[PDB]
């Protein structure tokens, strides 16, 4: 099935979809069309875990009944700076008021 | 292709061109950024998870979670989106 | 006649335009046939081909698919012992119970706009009671009291 | 086919 996800990576937020049969490095080549970074530039994150680019996004663990639109699984993503990749960073969303 | 939309606090949400025009406002302001000085991230980024969850399930549709301390903020957009 | 009367009923036959699930004059054997496809729970508000009978609420219940029918009486809508004064009160109070006779409404348009599900989780945590309460302007203060339900 | 309660 379809498998709903957002890409993230400081202020940026990239809001696609994938099958769950489709590899990591798939989802690589989309960034690259919308970011303009290759995929040796790229990498992507579940929580602290390095995605690997020949694992299919099934077995990274996105499965349709924990990536649904209304509820997109969180992908991190890093740039590379020079040499290294730079440190994944997610700048977090605001936060609701107190209920009055 | 894609649309860049970007809340208040400078968050870039960006989503396909024809998930955006869901939103009769955006569509009216669209030619590939819209600016939102008026509308936190973490209610746009909802909004954007509606903008999936209406064009995916258009067709027993699951329910769309909306958590009690947003949903004042959320209206406010919806209202101003069209949508 | 009866006076005031007239005035709800003419409130509610807009509130019923209002929401999606009223279907309006519907066959009982194709509102029967649409329910038992669905979930047990859902329920629907159509029109009545009975002369003595303004409105019917078909419900899959557990064992079957029931069309009941709603009285109206001096100002106030019963089911087929409870009054109430308007229908959506009706429809709302069978949908919080725990009998949970009523759970969720086939609306023609099954995905509902972000306003409206804004809405119905607006009175659910403040209530109708408290919507001059909010901290809202007037546009959407009175986008919640037109249809200020839970429903 | 109608009923009640």
């Amino acid at each position: 099935m379809d498998v709903f996800l957002m890409i993230r990576r400081h202020k940026t937020t990239i809001f696609t979809d994938a099958k769950e049969s489709s590899t990591v490095f798939e989802l690589k080549r989309i960034v690259e069309g919308i970011l303009k970074r290759p995929p040796d530039e790229q990498r992507l994150y579940k929580d602290d875990q390095l995605l690997d680019d020949g694992k299919t996004l099934g077995e990274c663990g996105f499965t349709s009944q924990t990536a649904r639109p209304q509820a997109p699984a969180t992908v991190g993503l890093a740039f590379r700076a020079d040499d290294t990749f730079e440190a994944l960073c997610i700048e977090p969303f605001s936060s609701p008021p107190e209920l009055p | 292709m894609y649309v860049k939309l970007i809340s208040s606090d400078g968050h870039e949400f960006i989503v396909k061109r024809e998930h955006a025009l869901t939103s009769g406002t955006i569509k009216a302001m669209l030619s590939n950024e819209v600016n939102f000085r008026e509308i936190p991230s973490h209610v746009l980024s909802k909004v954007c998870m509606y903008f999936t969850y209406k064009v995916r399930y258009t067709n027993e549709i699951p329910e769309f979670p909306i958590a009690p301390e947003i949903a004042l903020e959320l209206l406010m957009a919806a209202n101003f989106l069209d949508c | 006649r009866s006076h005031s009367d007239f005035t709800v009923i003419t409130k509610t036959s807009s509130m019923l335009d209002t929401c999606g699930f009223y279907w309006g004059p519907m066959d009982v054997n194709v509102a029967h046939d649409k329910l038992k496809s669905e979930p047990i729970g859902t329920f629907l508000i159509r029109d009545s081909k009975q002369k003595n009978c303004f409105f019917a609420i078909s419900v899959k219940t557990a064992r079957e698919t029931v069309s009941i029918r709603i009285k109206f009486h001096a100002g106030k809508f019963s089911l087929d012992k409870e009054l109430f004064s308007c229908l959506f009160q009706l429809v709302e109070h069978y949908m919080t119970s725990p009998k949970k006779m009523l759970v969720s409404p086939l609306r023609k348009v099954r995905l509902r706009p972000l306003q409206e599900l804004c809405r119905k989780s607006i009175l659910a945590t403040f209530g109708r009671q408290n919507l001059d309460s909010i901290p809202l302007n007037r546009v959407l203060k009175d986008y919640l009291k037109s249809f200020p339900f839970q429903i | 086919e109608y009923s009640t309660v």
